[PDB]
């Protein structure tokens, strides 16, 4: 659903 | 009265912005270049994704924020992002001239370059408003990073699952900002200061709510929805 904001929240 | 943990607090948070605002705005030679027709809309689409990876870098290091979950943290960066974006745009507005100065003639922005990447006055008037009672304000750095924290972690955002924790996480920051400028901010600035930095996230309700018009509208369009970037997309919707 929101694969580059989790990313960035990585 | 400040607190040990307190003075901790606006340490964190002054260091986390400092790691991610550049004043020299060098990374804007990678965007697609301004052209001065929505011509400015794949450069400034660029600027806003750009802003919002350096807003994600800053919530990451609020305190209590990796508390949250990723659920959560999303929910909160997804709705704050654009009013974010327009808080630091702040520290590169000048009431000079009314524009957004980021180090040169090519990266400076007044109200003809928003309304050439698709926004009408709306939101440009209200904006312009909302930039000058901010400067007005002259806050201290302390304040200004406190101010960004505490719009990020809002309870009464849409989609927040765990509102007590958000609003614990809130609470924390808004204490710390209310006992600084008791401490540390002279009269006459400081007169009901923390109830005009509150009716400063009051107006970014609104102007997040006219831009979400806006960017619905414009992003309607697949000509201009393909001007945008992945990340702008997934945080703004598609
Ligand atoms: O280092 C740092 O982080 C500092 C980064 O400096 C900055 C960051 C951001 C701004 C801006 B300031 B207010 B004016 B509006 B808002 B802020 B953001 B740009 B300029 B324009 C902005 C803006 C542009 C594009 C849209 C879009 O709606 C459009 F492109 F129009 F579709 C988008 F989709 F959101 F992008 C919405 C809002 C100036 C300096």
């Amino acid at each position: 659903n929101h694969p580059m904001l989790m990313n960035l929240l990585k | 009265k400040l607190s040990e943990e307190q003075q901790h607090i606006i340490a964190i948070l002054l260091d986390a912005h400092h790691k991610t605002y550049d004043p020299t705005y060098a990374d804007f030679r990678d965007f697609r270049p301004p052209v001065r027709p929505l011509s400015m809309l794949p450069h400034l689409a660029d600027l806003v994704s750009y802003s919002i990876q350096k807003v994600i870098g800053f919530a990451k290091m609020i305190p209590g924020f990796r508390d949250l979950t990723s659920d959560d943290q999303i929910v909160l960066l997804k709705s704050s992002a654009i009013e974010v974006i327009m808080l630091r745009s702040n520290q590169s507005f000048t009431m000079d001239d009314m524009s957004w100065d980021c180090g040169s003639q090519d990266y400076k922005y007044d109200v003809t370059d928003v309304s050439k990447a698709g926004h009408t006055l709306e939101l440009i008037e209200p904006l312009i408003k909302f930039q000058v009672g901010l400067k007005k304000l002259n806050l201290h750095e302390e304040e200004h990073v406190l101010l960004m924290a505490i719009c990020i972690v809002s309870p009464d955002r849409p989609g927040v699952q765990d509102a007590k924790l958000v609003e614990a996480i809130q609470d924390r920051l808004s204490n710390t900002l209310q006992t600084y400028i008791r401490c540390r901010h002279p009269p006459p600035g400081s007169h009901q200061l923390y109830a005009k930095m509150i009716q400063k996230l009051a107006d970014l309700r609104s102007l997040n709510e006219e831009h979400s018009k806006q960017y619905r509208s414009l992003s309607f369009q697949p000509e201009n929805s393909m001007k945008l970037t992945p990340l702008v997309l997934e945080v703004f919707g598609n």
